[PDB]
């Protein structure tokens, strides 16, 4: 009995204090506001939800016999339960379709969706979730010839549903299950491509000629577009981390930046910057396999990670509730209990694996824990 | 040069794209 309550209530406190920490390092530096985090904040409050609500109140049923805070508690703690899970599923979908729009479509997506379209989108997904599942429960409790379940049990009736129970975990969990792994696979080439193109390009770049070059460069530029603009933005306003970079990269062709420096020190933002920037980066990442391949391999190592890991922690219900209305009584009630802990882990491991790995948290976290 | 101004193009376009990777931390 010790053992049950003492797994179950380190885990809520890990969950909660760590969605916690995000949530507060969000609003408690200015470094992390960059619209691209809103997805990660929407995760951890998610998640927090999930951890505060269902992980502590679940255990508490799971150790007694029963969850004997009437008919209204349960059914509102199960819908609030589902709703929070959908909501930790959709916003992994979400992250994964804007880190896959962030890579094949760089200039147009980039230039296309501006602070209120990522909160449109992420309330879009949130509404999408709370009408999915929060309306159907309740109402089918109202509407349907009686609240039959138990005296004392909290699972939700519709799990007597070919059409409906199978219906939704699919639409749930086997539409971004597949989504994920199609945009993280496609990820994964259009990055092993990229650094192919980059390096051919760094080749042609060494190639032809500086002239020319900064010709064409100028060109370009003059017939400003919506997103060339805002690309020649981020790539002067970030070029001091390009640089620090720079020392990373081996001294044994440092001549060559430092000469093409040199010519370039004319023009001293809008071609200088630029130019610099892209030279840097072409050698830097296209070099030669030395390089190519520890970047692939890292990357490639990553994205397994991350997909493997909610693959693998949020399997243990899915498949088992769709044998449920395929085998009757197949499963041991002992361990439905197993994967329904399960989806609460994975809700936990969640925000470590995604929101520490920026490295801007991992840092900022302990600071604000130390308080200094 | 067209092709040339066409090449540039595609040189900033990926520059940016590593940029995107790195903000992300997937490199």
């Amino acid at each position: 009995v010790a053992f049950i309550g003492i797994t179950t209530g380190l885990l809520s406190l890990a969950t909660v204090t760590g969605n916690l920490l995000v949530l507060i390092s969000f609003k408690v530096n200015t470094e992390l506001k960059t619209v691209n985090n809103y997805f990660l904040l929407s995760l951890a409050c998610a998640d927090l939800i999930i951890g505060t609500f269902s992980m502590n109140l679940y255990t508490t049923y799971l150790l007694m016999g029963h969850w004997a805070l009437g008919t209204l508690a349960c059914d509102l703690w199960l819908a609030l339960d589902y709703v929070a899970s959908n909501a930790s599923v959709m916003n992994l979908l979400l992250i994964s379709f804007d880190r896959y729009f962030s890579v094949t479509r760089p200039l147009s997506y980039r230039a296309k969706r501006t602070p209120r379209r990522a909160a449109l989108m992420i309330g879009l997904a949130w509404l999408v979730s709370f009408v999915l599942w929060a309306p159907a429960i309740l109402f089918w409790q109202y509407l349907v010839g009686e609240r039959t379940v138990l005296a004392g049990q909290c699972y939700i009736q519709f799990l007597s549903q070919p059409i409906i129970t199978f219906g939704t975990a699919m639409a749930a969990f086997y539409l971004p299950v597949t989504v994920m792994c199609t945009l993280y696979w496609r990820i994964y080439r259009e990055t092993k491509r990229a650094g192919e193109r980059l390096a051919k390009l760094l080749e042609k770049f060494e190639a032809l000629p500086l002239e020319d070059i900064v010709a064409a460069l100028k060109a370009l530029l003059a017939t400003n577009r919506p997103e060339i603009q805002l690309a020649v933005k981020t790539i002067v306003e970030n070029f001091p981390e390009i640089k620090k970079e720079a020392e990373k990269l081996t001294p044994e062709q440092k001549a060559k930046l430092a000469a093409l420096e040199a010519q370039l020190a004319d023009l001293p933002e809008e071609l200088r910057k630029v130019l610099l920037s892209m030279y840097l980066t072409g050698l830097l990442y296209g070099g030669s396999e030395e390089n190519r391949k520890r970047a692939i391999e890292k990357a490639a190592r990553t994205l397994s990670a991350i997909l493997l890991a909610f693959i693998l922690t949020w399997t243990p219900y899915n498949i088992m509730v769709l044998v449920s209305t395929f085998c009757k009584d197949c499963v041991p009630e002992t361990l439905w209990e197993l994967g329904y802990w399960l989806c609460y882990v994975n809700s936990t491991i969640n925000p470590m694996c995604y929101a520490l790995c920026n490295k801007a948290f991992r840092d900022t976290f302990r600071l604000l824990l130390l308080c200094r | 040069t067209p092709e040339n101004i066409r090449f540039v193009f595609a040189a900033v376009k990926d520059t940016i794209l590593q940029l995107n990777l790195k903000e992300y931390n997937l490199v």
